[PDB]
């Protein structure tokens, strides 16, 4: 069985910076993409950003959240990385970790963690 | 390819089970344009996929 | 039809689909033979997965 | 001396959903029924939900939190759960989780925690 588990969350100003990481435990996720997903309370879960395991790392991010939300991973621990940089009160939402395939060229979650709280508030 | 199918239909063929390499035409600058984007064009060949 | 004994039902799927891979491998030959007598041939696979 | 500790506060806004947690350390509470309280600012404490941690699980909620709001515990943690569904603004208040005994059929607190902060507000 694959497990996701994520770790780092809290509260953070306007401005301040912060980092979730999600590890990823049973199977090897070489040919998968580590990504994140933010899902503001009472709202739909949108996308943060996604990266690939390859020589050639692919990255994406979600509007709102592009260029802020810095993602990265590693193939030898099967962790995702995700940096907040200089948040915003909008910022505020509970962010699942997502491992997933590339299908069609569009990122495919398979497997999703339970999420943790990150809150951004005055 | 004798026949290429128009833009509207693309003609789509499937690689598996072999071995992809095409340095023998990448260094020949046989094509006018060799555009990849977000990849190396060489270093992409060195895994599997 | 055309001469001797033939294959010609096909009668083992009914569509084939979504494709991964396909092999045209050497003989296991054996023919389209009917002789009789004596079983004179023995062949044993193992199949693991 | 018995102590209890809240956790999984924060800020949901309408139509999502939290996870409550208290953990009692102690003693055994075998025979103590454990349950949650919240106030709103401004208003007086009400009575939210009681379960009994006995074989078979009797269980209790308010009027106004009937079919939205759940309530389990764990025995072997000493822990209860608290489920809240489909949340509304009225249900901003400080939560607080209560230890007590079964006295004449009502549920009668004897230790309580510090409590957590749940505002519902976009």
């Amino acid at each position: 069985h694959v497990q996701l588990v994520e770790s780092g969350g809290g509260l953070v100003q306007p401005g301040g910076s912060l980092r979730l990481s999600c590890a990823a435990s049973g199977r090897s996720f070489n040919s998968y993409l580590m990504g994140w997903f933010r899902q503001a309370p009472g709202k739909e879960r949108e996308f943060v950003a996604w990266i690939s395991g390859s020589p050639h790392d692919i990255i994406r991010y979600r509007d709102s959240v592009k260029d802020r939300f810095t993602i990265s991973r590693d193939n030898a621990k099967n962790t995702v990385y995700l940096q907040m940089n200089s948040l915003k009160p909008v910022d505020t939402a509970v962010y699942y970790c997502a491992v997933g395939s590339l299908r069609v060229g569009s990122f495919s979650p398979d497997y999703w963690g339970q999420g943790t709280q990150v809150t951004v508030s005055s | 390819a004798t026949r290429f199918a128009s833009v509207y239909a693309w003609n789509r063929k499937r690689i598996s089970n072999c071995v992809a390499d095409y340095s023998v035409l990448y260094n020949s600058a046989s094509f006018s344009t060799f555009k990849c984007y977000g990849v190396s064009p060489t270093k992409l060949n060195d895994l599997c996929f | 039809n055309n001469k001797s004994w033939m294959e010609s039902e096909f009668r083992v799927y009914s569509s084939a689909n979504n494709c991964t891979f396909e092999y045209v491998s050497q003989p296991f030959l054996m023919d389209l033979e009917g002789k009789q007598g004596n079983f004179k041939n023995l062949r044993e696979f193992v199949f693991k997965n």
